[PDB]
């Protein structure tokens, strides 16, 4: 297990790790999240108690160096950092778990949820899509935009998404007009699959980290990328068994995890009525179909 | 975006423009088989392709052979007029092709779009008029082309016969709207309108009687008498 310590708190926020969040009042003596599972990557997020303008927060993964967090006064944000002097990082931390002024990442042991949200998703990948090469972790917020939403805008603060974009000549073999704006099969296993992502882990991988933008930050591009990928999977007829499979599970997750309140904002009635209920994979999603229809009855 | 009343002289401006519609390019008539079902038998069909400034009629006859074992037919139908209308732009010098293209029903964008990706300049529109261009099959010289054809055929026409030597475009196509209207709401009675005097003649080149230009405004005065007469004797007003 490993350990993000804080130098300190200096103003009230809400601070998020994973799928939990708790309220740090303005200098209290907060000095990190401790008991962080290996094997996964995280995220840490965090909103302004006198702001809440702004949510951003940091990917990492532990097995890739020691990361503090530190706040700037003339930013006005808590940083990532690396710290490079491993026994200064032990000491520190050693003295703030002596004094227990950290919380404990709380996972149930039955617990999968993490899991479940991230299989697809590794660092590499992350700093693929968020490109800030001299770090090691990646910076999201709530206001950057994505490279499709830049086309329709400073370049360096962007999401590098993999364009999706149903009526274009990506996504149409001339020829192929009808059958491929009907049938997505080509774009999917062609174009994405064979030819971009290479296979479907790292198509899963980007469509579970849009999610998790969407959700954790309020994110607007990531949950158009998250609502692309999957109505490209659900109105292409030809896909494979494993995969079909694979994104029921996927889903699932994600809608049981969704908070029940932002269901408005983060869910687009088109795109799950017409996979749900008319999409050539209509028959495919049996377990997220029947979250969806318990859970959020409303939108369809 | 959409085209209605309020941009109307836009139709007349001189930025190359077309209509598209599609009503006459799948048609059927509906039967009882021996066995007591209902069966449908295609008749061929046309793209009604329309230059409204200058009159020039890209008809394209659809031969019910493009039907042979397809499925979907109301759908496929949408396609092959995206298709042939794409094809027709690519087949236009480059001055002469549009830079809009109007569709009278919007079930025509996407098709017409996705067909048309290779020309982002080329906007793609619908309307709000309610235009009647379904009643160009009601023109006897265009039903008989299109009835006759036993293949594929492209047939091209000036609806407009020779108007412009003497009237705007604007008029022109007010004048075709309205007879088109008037043969839609009560074919026969619109076809004896404009012909009983039978010393007005249509010449071998046109579409339309070589009416004066008084007896223009008699024909049209008759065609508004017409359609309210018929919306009386619909909503029995
Ligand atoms: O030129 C023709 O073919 C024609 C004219 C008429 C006609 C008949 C009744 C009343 C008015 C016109 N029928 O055929």
């Amino acid at each position: 297990m490993n350990t993000v310590p804080f130098t300190s708190a200096p103003i009230e926020v809400t601070i998020g790790i994973d799928q939990y969040s708790f309220n740090v009042k303005e200098n209290q003596p907060f000095h990190g999240i401790k008991d962080i599972p290996i094997g996964h990557v995280h995220v840490i997020h965090f909103q302004h108690a006198d702001n809440s303008s702004m949510r951003y927060g940091y990917w990492f993964d532990c097995r890739m160096g020691n990361f503090y967090i530190q706040y700037d006064p003339k930013d006005g944000l808590y940083k990532m950092m690396e710290e490079r002097d491993g026994a200064k990082f032990e000491n520190i931390v050693h003295n703030f778990k002596e004094r227990q002024m950290m919380v404990s990442y709380p996972k149930i042991d039955e617990d999968d949820t993490w899991y479940n949200l991230t299989e697809f998703v590794q660092m590499d990948k992350i700093r693929k899509i968020v490109r800030k090469d001299e770090n090691q972790f990646s910076y999201v917020d709530s206001s950057m935009t994505t490279v499709q939403e830049n086309e329709l805008s400073d370049p360096a603060h962007s999401l590098n998404y993999t364009v999706i974009n149903f009526k274009s000549r990506e996504a149409i073999r001339p020829g192929h007009e009808m059958e491929d704006f009907l049938d997505k099969s080509y774009y999917l296993n062609t174009v994405m699959l064979q030819g971009i992502f290479k296979n479907s882990s790292n198509y899963f991988g980007e469509l579970q980290f849009a999610f998790l933008n969407a959700m954790f930050f309020g994110n607007y591009g990531s949950s158009l990328q998250w609502h692309a990928m999957i109505e490209l999977i659900c109105s292409s007829a030809t896909v494979p068994k494993h995969m079909l499979d694979k994104l029921d599970e996927i889903l699932y997750y994600q809608i049981k995890t969704l908070p029940e309140q932002y269901s408005d904002i983060l869910l687009n009635e088109r795109v799950w009525n017409i996979c749900l209920y008319s999409s050539f994979q209509k028959n495919s999603l049996h377990n997220t179909e029947k979250i969806m229809e318990n859970k959020y009855p409303e939108l369809l | 975006g959409a085209m209605n009343s309020s941009n109307y002289a836009e139709l007349f401006n001189n930025d190359i423009k077309l209509f598209v519609d599609d009503t006459n390019v799948y048609r059927v008539t509906v039967h009882k088989t021996f066995e007591g079902n209902v069966a449908t038998k295609a008749i061929n069909g046309c793209i009604f392709t329309l230059n409204p400034k200058t009159g020039h009629l890209f008809l394209k006859i659809i031969h019910t052979s493009v039907w042979a074992g397809q499925k979907r037919l109301s759908q496929l139908a949408k396609w092959k007029t995206a298709e042939e209308v794409s094809a027709l732009v690519r087949s236009l010098p480059k001055e002469e092709q549009p830079k809009q293209i109007i569709v009278t029903r919007k079930a025509m964008l996407d098709p017409l779009e996705v067909h048309m990706l290779d020309f982002p300049n080329i906007a793609i529109r619908p309307t709000e008029l309610r235009l009647p261009f379904s009643a160009a099959m009601s023109i006897d010289k265009l039903s008989d082309v299109v009835m006759k054809a036993t293949e594929p055929q492209m047939v091209l026409f000036n609806i407009y016969d020779d108007w412009l030597d003497r009237i705007s475009s604007y008029t022109a196509f007010s004048r075709l709207t309205l007879l088109l209207r008037a043969l839609k709401t009560n074919e026969e009675s619109a076809k004896m309108i404009l012909l009983s005097d039978p010393t007005i003649t249509i010449k071998s080149y046109h579409l339309w009687p070589s009416f004066t230009d008084e007896q223009w405004i008699t024909i049209e005065s008759q065609m508004r008498d017409l359609i309210l007469t018929e919306y009386g004797r619909k909503y029995n007003v």
